[PDB]
């Protein structure tokens, strides 16, 4: 398919490595009782392993020679050959969360550098305040283009400078 | 209580409530979900 | 004043200026006026096809029965033959009413300004305006003569109750599966044994 | 003035001014003068038919032996069919009823008659119409109304004996009577049932179980049979 | 003066006797702050009147499962009935959740904003939704036959009564519980069991209150 | 005045004149999303496309949806009636999503430059003879003109009732788009089946039951 890779499901090495760890794990599992703890949670863990490989089978993941699942990182080859749910969908939902963390923490900072005691503030968290923006931040996205249309997200060249510049 | 509920309010002490109740999350999530590696 | 509940607090925006006031808006609907009045010419418009609707129903069902092109019930009047397909005459009827439905709705936006034949420019519906109540040529018996205090009243009465009775031949058929005549017939020859609630435990 | 305990003292909200008033409230369920009135009409309305149903069931059993007048319902017959005559009382009752809840809620407002407007109810107090509804009064009302309540309050006590001697014996007023008098000393409820911190007894209910009537399969429990002594 | 819950200590500043049930029972100090005293009030009053509605519950279908009428015991109530009847359980689970959900947003938000519920926005409802004192809600729909607006004394009695019983029956259904758990049966029958022998059928006989 | 929730605080940014005189306002912004008023107001024109749109679609849905229950409109199910047409039609669906980028990218841009500036598409010239009927009516997002043919914008005392049925149909129709989205994920059938099997059987057929929308259970 993409760069020589094929399918996984279609993959040999990946059937191999599956019948591998299931080899390694009833080699383990060989040596207890029936209805004996480790033998439970051996066979849970034979049940965890043949699940995996069949959700990623399912997935439609590419496999190489060493049948190891590989990910594309392009968005046009993403969303042309089905993979956007390994980079693409990924890369937004991180930008959508560490907005959130990155958002939430600088309307704490502003909100906190009103007062008589900015440090004691963030010695002392205030707890309703940071729950406060804490739940308001999920229109961080919106808010923060907002900010940045308005000449507010930025602080203008009142900052300090070196002797230099 | 209110100097008790300050102390819970210091800095280190809500570290700890807050990355254990992430950690918990993100364990709980990896358990029901076993193994996620795409979508 | 006559309540349709005798006791009870009727809505202040109630005065028996309509015809067939009884103080009876428990939804409050008739708070603004502007949708008052657009609900009494409602009320008259719904009332009167109401009414021309179980005359309709009634007198074809009433002559089926004794001693005439077809005795076809009124829920199957679309299954006979008329001359023509029913589109055509869907076409006429639109046509005809597009006419005379814009001509009274003219009459309701400026009052006083939809009278004369706009053919025949003599002919004129006299200054006795009251939007919904024309007079002149539809009211060719010379009948009015009476205040229609009364008159009104009975025609909101009786439209009242024809809404109800076509509210009724609908609900009637949908659940009996038949005519409303023979409705009635089964509830004269057994009225103990064959009620709504009979019929509808025998479903 | 004469109490539910000689000697005692009534609330502070019982003065005497209603009739019945014997100062017997320790709940206190009175206090509220809005919630007196409704429990006021509340009173004389299960007075009033405790009454009609004990003189109901006692003429029943006299006039008519060999119908349970528990089992009337089950045993009566007419070509009047049941959900015709439910709906009859169903109509009828709502009227009636609406009409004097009416009167309770706004006082003195439906003493006009609908159809024929030339009769009017004069005016009156809640609980007590007059008029037409009575033509007819022996004696004074300071009096007959303390007997009417008094008369209601004993058949209250009538009717739920009635149907505890009915769920428990499985025979009529009458009847029962006979039995309490055919042996007094073996034929009591204590007689019947006792509870013992060792062991408890209770006794059967002589009512069998969901009964079949034409096609609903009415289901017939006894009242807090796991509560009877 | 009023008799505390531990003689001879003083009750705690904060508690003063204005409350029902109010005996200076505050060791690990949880309502110095008057807010988080009004809103423990609340919460006790609530559990409480669930206990108490939960413990008769118990109580009758337990009286009606010895009586043999039929009724299941209370740890195989939910089950049966479910299973009897026609009845799916996360539908009636979710349906829970909407009417409870409701009246308890209500209750939420009439503490944090206390007349707001009598504004009429409820469908036209006024002052029969404004609450009387903090968890005590009585209007025409809480407080029907009304005996909160006459006799105010004996209205503080029936505060001091309902606390009382719902404490009381607030540990009577942590007993149903633990009973349970120790034993495995139901509870009037570990009662019938007390009654027949009481030196012997107890908790130092269980095996698992005192493993000792 | 009413509110989303009584006995919360409404927000200070949705009670004040500009605010309270829009259409709908019952104090819903819990997120904060209004407090700057130049956002509030492209927030109202972005509500108000979105209504239209969403009312526009849902009767699409809907009206061929009742009527292919009845006799007449064999219409196929909404998440098949695009490979239905376009198998009936003549075009590719990429051309016939060309033809409709650009023409709706025009109008797009006449609206969003009068978003922009007021008073900007009456400009003496601009148009041919479209230019004295493109201005608004003081009221941005409720133009007239062409738009609004049969006048029922002109009487004052029918006009704050209009703004908020239109208002309250579209918050509604956008529910009812997102749940057609959702039952046709979750459950495989059309709307109009869901609801006759809603009505078929409530207590066993709904979204409880349906081992997608609560899988905990
Ligand atoms: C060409 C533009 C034009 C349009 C859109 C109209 C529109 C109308 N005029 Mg018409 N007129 C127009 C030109 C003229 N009219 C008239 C003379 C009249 C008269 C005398 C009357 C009308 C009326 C009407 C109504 C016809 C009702 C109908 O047929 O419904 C058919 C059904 C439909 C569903 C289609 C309508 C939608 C309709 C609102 C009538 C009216 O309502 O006046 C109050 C009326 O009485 N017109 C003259 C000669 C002076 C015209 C000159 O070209
Ligand atoms: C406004 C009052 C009105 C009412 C209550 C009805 C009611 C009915 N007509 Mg209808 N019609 C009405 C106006 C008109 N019909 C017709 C012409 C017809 C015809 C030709 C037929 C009906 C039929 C029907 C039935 C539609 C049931 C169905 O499954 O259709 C869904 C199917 C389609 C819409 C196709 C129902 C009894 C049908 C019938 O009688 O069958 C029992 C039928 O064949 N109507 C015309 C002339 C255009 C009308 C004028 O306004
Ligand atoms: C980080 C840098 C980067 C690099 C090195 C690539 C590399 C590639 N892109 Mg990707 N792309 C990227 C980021 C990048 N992309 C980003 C950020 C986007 C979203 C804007 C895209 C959206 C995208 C689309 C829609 C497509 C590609 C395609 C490609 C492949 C061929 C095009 C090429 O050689 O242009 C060199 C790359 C750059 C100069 C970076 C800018 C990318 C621009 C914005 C898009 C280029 C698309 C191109 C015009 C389509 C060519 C069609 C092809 C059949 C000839 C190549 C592997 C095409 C493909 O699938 O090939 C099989 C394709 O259709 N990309
Ligand atoms: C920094 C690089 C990096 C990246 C990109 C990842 C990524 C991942 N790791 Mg790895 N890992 C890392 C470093 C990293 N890890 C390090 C440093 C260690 C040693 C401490 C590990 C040890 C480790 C273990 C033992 C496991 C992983 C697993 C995973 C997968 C977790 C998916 C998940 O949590 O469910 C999804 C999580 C969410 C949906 C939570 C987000 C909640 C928001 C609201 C979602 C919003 C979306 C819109 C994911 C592919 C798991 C796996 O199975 O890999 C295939 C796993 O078992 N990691
Ligand atoms: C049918 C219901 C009923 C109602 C609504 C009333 C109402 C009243 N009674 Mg009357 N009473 C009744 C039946 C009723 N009574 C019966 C059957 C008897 C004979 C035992 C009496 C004997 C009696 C006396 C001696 C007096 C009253 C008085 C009153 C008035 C004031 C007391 C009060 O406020 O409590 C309101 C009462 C209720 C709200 C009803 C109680 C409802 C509870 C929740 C049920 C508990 C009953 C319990 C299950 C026992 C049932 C019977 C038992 C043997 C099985 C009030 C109008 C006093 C009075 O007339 O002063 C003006 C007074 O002195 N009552
Ligand atoms: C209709 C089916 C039905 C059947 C077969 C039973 C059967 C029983 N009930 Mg139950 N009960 C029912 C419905 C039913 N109940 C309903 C709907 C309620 C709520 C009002 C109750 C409230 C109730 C209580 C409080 C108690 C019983 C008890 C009992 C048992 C003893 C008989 C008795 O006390 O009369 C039934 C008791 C009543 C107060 C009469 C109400 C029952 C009628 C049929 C309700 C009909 C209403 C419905 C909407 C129509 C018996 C097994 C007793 C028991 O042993 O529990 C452990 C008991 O203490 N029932
Ligand atoms: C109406 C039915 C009924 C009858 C006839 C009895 C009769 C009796 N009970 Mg019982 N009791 C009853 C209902 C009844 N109880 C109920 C429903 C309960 C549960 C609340 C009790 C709880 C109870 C206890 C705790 C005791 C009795 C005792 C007694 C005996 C009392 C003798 C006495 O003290 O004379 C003078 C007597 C046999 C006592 C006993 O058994 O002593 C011999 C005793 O200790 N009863
Ligand atoms: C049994 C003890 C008990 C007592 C003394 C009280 C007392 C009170 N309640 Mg409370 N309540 C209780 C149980 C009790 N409640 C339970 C279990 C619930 C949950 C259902 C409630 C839910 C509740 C609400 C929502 C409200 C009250 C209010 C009140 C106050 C005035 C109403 C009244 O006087 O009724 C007196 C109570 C009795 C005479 C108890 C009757 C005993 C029954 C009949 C036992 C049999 C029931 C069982 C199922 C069988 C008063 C302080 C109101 C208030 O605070 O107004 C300002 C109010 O709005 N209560
Ligand atoms: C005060 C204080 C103070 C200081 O400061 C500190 C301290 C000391 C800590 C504190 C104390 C505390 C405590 C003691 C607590 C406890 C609690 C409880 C027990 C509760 C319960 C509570 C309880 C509750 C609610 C309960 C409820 C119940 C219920 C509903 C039930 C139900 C049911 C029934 C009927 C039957 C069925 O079949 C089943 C069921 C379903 C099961
Ligand atoms: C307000 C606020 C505020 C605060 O602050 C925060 C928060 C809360 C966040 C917020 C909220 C939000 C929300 C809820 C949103 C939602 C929305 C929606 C739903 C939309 C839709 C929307 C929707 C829409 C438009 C839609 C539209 C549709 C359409 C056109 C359709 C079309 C069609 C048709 C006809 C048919 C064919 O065959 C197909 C198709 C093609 C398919």
């Amino acid at each position: 398919d993409i760069a020589g890779l094929t399918p996984c499901s279609e993959s040999k090495a990946y059937a191999k490595l599956e019948k591998k760890e299931l080899k390694t794990l009833e080699k383990r599992l060989k040596q207890y009782e029936a209805d004996s703890a480790p033998a439970v949670a051996l066979k849970a863990t034979m049940e965890r392993t043949k699940a995996r490989f069949a959700n990623y089978a399912k997935a439609g993941l590419l496999c190489g020679n060493d049948g190891l699942p590989h990910l594309i990182a392009d968005p046009g080859l993403a969303l042309k050959y089905g993979h956007a749910g390994e980079v693409f969908i990924p890369t937004f939902g991180f930008l959508y969360v560490a907005g959130y963390i990155g958002y939430v923490g600088r309307q704490y900072l502003i909100a906190v550098k009103g007062e008589a005691k900015p440090t004691d503030k963030e010695i002392i968290i205030d707890v309703p305040l940071a729950t406060k923006l804490a739940w308001q931040g999920a229109g961080w996205p919106l808010a923060a283009v907002q900010e940045l249309q308005r000449g507010t997200l930025l602080e203008k060249e009142e900052n300090i400078t070196v002797s230099p510049r | 209580m209110k100097d008790f509920t300050t102390y819970l309010s210091t800095a280190p002490v809500i570290a700890t409530i807050w990355f254990t109740f992430t950690a918990g999350l993100l364990i709980e999530i990896n358990r029901y979900f076993p193994d996620p590696l795409v979508f | 004043l006559p309540s349709w509940m005798p006791g009870a607090d009727l809505p202040g925006y109630l005065n028996g200026t309509l015809p067939g006031d009884f103080g009876f808006d428990p939804l409050y609907l008739g708070q603004d006026p502007v949708k008052l009045k657009w609900y009494a010419q409602a009320e008259l418009m719904n009332a009167r096809f109401a009414m021309l609707a179980v005359a309709g129903i009634l007198v074809p069902e009433l002559l089926s029965n004794i001693g005439p092109g077809a005795g076809v019930a009124w829920y199957d009047a679309g299954k006979f033959e008329y001359f023509a397909p029913a589109s055509s005459l869907f076409g006429v009827q639109m046509l005809l009413f597009a006419w005379v439905e814009i001509r009274r709705y003219q009459d309701f936006v400026k009052p006083g300004s939809a009278n004369q034949d706009p053919i025949f420019t003599n002919n004129k519906l006299p200054d006795g305006n009251e939007p919904g109540y024309p007079g002149g040529i539809f009211d060719p018996f010379g009948w009015s003569k009476g205040d229609i205090k009364s008159l009104k009243l009975k025609e909101i009465k009786n439209g009242r109750l024809a809404m109800l009775a076509f509210a009724g031949f609908i609900g009637q058929a949908y659940t009996t599966g038949t005519t409303p005549l023979k409705n009635l017939s089964t509830h004269l020859a057994d009225p103990w044994s064959t009620t709504v609630w009979q019929n509808d435990l025998a479903r | 003035r004469p109490l539910w305990l000689p000697g005692s003292t009534p609330p502070a909200h019982l003065k005497g001014d209603l009739p019945g008033d014997f100062g017997f409230d320790p709940l206190g369920l009175g206090a509220n003068a809005e919630s007196l009135k409704w429990f006021k009409e509340s009173e004389l309305v299960h007075s009033r038919w405790a009454m009609a149903a004990v003189a109901g069931i006692l003429v029943q059993e006299i006039v008519r032996p060999d119908v349970f007048w528990y089992n009337a319902g089950k045993e009566v017959e007419s070509p009047l069919g049941p959900l015709g005559l439910l709906a009859v009382e169903f109509f009828l009752m709502h009227w009636v009823e609406v009409r004097r809840w009416q009167d309770l809620r706004k006082p003195g407002s439906v003493d006009q008659d609908p159809i024929f407007s030339q009769y009017k109810l004069p005016p009156h107090e809640v609980g007590y119409p007059g008029g037409v509804f009575a033509p007819f009064i022996p004696g004074d009302l300071a009096e007959l109304k303390v007997k009417e309540i008094k008369n209601g309050r004993l058949a209250m006590l009538a009717f739920v004996g009635f149907v505890m001697a009915a769920q428990v014996t499985g025979k009529g007023p009458i009847a029962a009577l006979q039995e309490h008098l055919a042996d007094p000393w073996g034929t009591t409820i204590f007689s019947k049932a006792a509870v013992v911190p060792g062991q408890a007894v209770a006794p059967p209910c002589k009512i069998p179980a969901s009964v079949s009537y034409k096609g609903i399969e009415i289901p017939t429990p006894c009242f807090l049979q796991g509560l009877w002594p | 003066v009023r008799p505390v819950w531990f003689p001879g200590n003083p009750p705690p500043a904060h508690l003063d006797g204005s409350l029902a049930g109010d005996y200076g029972f505050d060791p690990l100090f949880l309502g110095q702050e008057p807010q988080t005293l009004k809103w423990y009030v609340q919460a006790e009053l609530v559990h409480g009147r669930f206990a108490m509605l939960g413990a008769a519950g118990i109580i009758l279908t337990s009286i009606g499962a010895k009586v043999g009428l039929g009724f299941p015991e209370w740890y195989d109530a939910g089950k049966v009935v479910v299973e009897k009847n026609n009845i799916d359980f996360p539908t009636l689970m979710v349906i829970q959740f909407y009417l409870m959900g409701w009246a308890e947003t209500k209750r939420w938000y009439d503490f944090k904003n206390p007349g707001s519920q009598a504004d009429g926005s409820f469908l036209g409802f006024t002052e029969e939704f404004k609450g009387l004192e903090n968890g005590y809600p009585g209007g025409r729909f809480f407080d029907p036959m009304g005996l909160s607006r006459g006799d105010a004394a004996k209205y503080q009695e029936y505060k001091q009564k309902e606390v009382k019983n719902g404490r009381l029956a607030m540990i009577a259904c942590l007993g149903f519980a633990a009973q349970y758990a120790a034993t495995g049966k139901g509870p009037l029958d570990n009662l019938a069991d007390h009654l027949a022998d009481p030196n012997h059928v107890n908790f130092a006989t269980n095996g698992v209150s005192i493993p000792i | 005045r009413q509110s989303w929730l009584p006995g919360s605080q409404i927000p200070a940014h949705l009670d004040t004149p500009a605010a309270q005189a829009l259409a709908g306002n019952f104090g819903f912004d819990p997120l904060g999303l209004g407090k700057d008023p130049v956002a509030l107001r492209w927030y109202q024109q972005a509500e108000l496309i979105h209504c239209r749109t969403a009312m526009a679609g849902v009767a699409g849905i809907l009206i061929p949806g009742l009527l292919t229950k009845a006799g007449a409109l064999n219409v196929p199910e909404w998440y098949d009636a695009g490979k239905v047409a376009i198998e009936n039609s003549f075009a590719p669906w990429g051309s016939l999503l060309a033809v409709q980028l650009f023409l709706c990218g025009f109008v797009e841009a006449k609206r969003w430059q009068d978003i922009r500036k007021p008073g900007s598409q009456g400009e003496p010239g601009s148009f041919l003879g479209f230019e004295a009927s493109l201005k608004g009516t003081s009221e941005l997002g409720y133009p007239g003109g062409p738009f609004d043919p049969l006048g029922l914008s002109k009487e004052a005392d029918k006009w704050a009732d209009w703004k908020l049925k239109e208002v309250k149909n579209g918050r509604l129709a956008m529910l009812a788009f997102l749940g057609f989205v959702a039952q046709k994920y979750a459950t495989g059938a059309g709307p109009v089946d869901n609801l006759a099997a809603h009505l078929k059987d409530p207590w066993h057929v709904n979204y409880a039951t349906n081992g997608v929308s609560l899988p905990f259970l």
